[PDB]
């Protein structure tokens, strides 16, 4: 009976549908988003920045590997 | 007055702490979050429902009670 289910490192929640790996851990698809306006990547591409995430134009606002 | 049914939390490890302001726990604690401000660090000024209080990781306990409930 070992553990089996994620958890949404933003709600510390246990996921149970689509999970998102980043930072190392899972996120609800709805609660993974930028580090910046919290926008969520639902069925969208997003970018990490010092190991937080960030829109494609907040992450390169951020920085843009540049 | 300050334990309604928000964010109920579960430790996950025995851990151990031991000042002022610093909550020991074993795991197995439901622990009343009575505030979460940021300060810096990260902790929580977390009642422990065994009765007592002090900051502790916010990541060393999960939450069960949630405010946003849609659906
Ligand atoms: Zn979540
Ligand atoms: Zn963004």
């Amino acid at each position: 009976g070992s553990m089996g289910v994620p958890i949404c490192g933003a709600c510390r929640r246990p996921i149970e549908g689509r999970v998102v790996n980043a930072m190392g851990k899972q996120w609800h698809v709805e609660h993974f988003v930028c580090a910046k306006c919290e926008k969520p990547f639902l069925g969208h591409r997003h970018y990490e920045r010092k190991g937080l995430a960030y829109c494609e134009t907040h992450y390169n606002q951020l920085f843009g590997d540049v | 007055q300050g334990s309604r049914v928000l964010h109920v939390v579960q430790t996950l490890y025995p851990f151990s702490s031991v000042t002022e302001e610093e909550l020991n726990f074993e795991k197995g604690e439901t622990m009343e979050v009575i505030e979460k401000p940021e300060n810096d660090p990260e902790w929580w000024k977390c009642k422990n429902a065994r009765g007592q209080v002090g900051l502790v990781p916010k990541n060393y306990v999960v939450v069960l009670s949630d405010g946003p409930a849609l659906h």
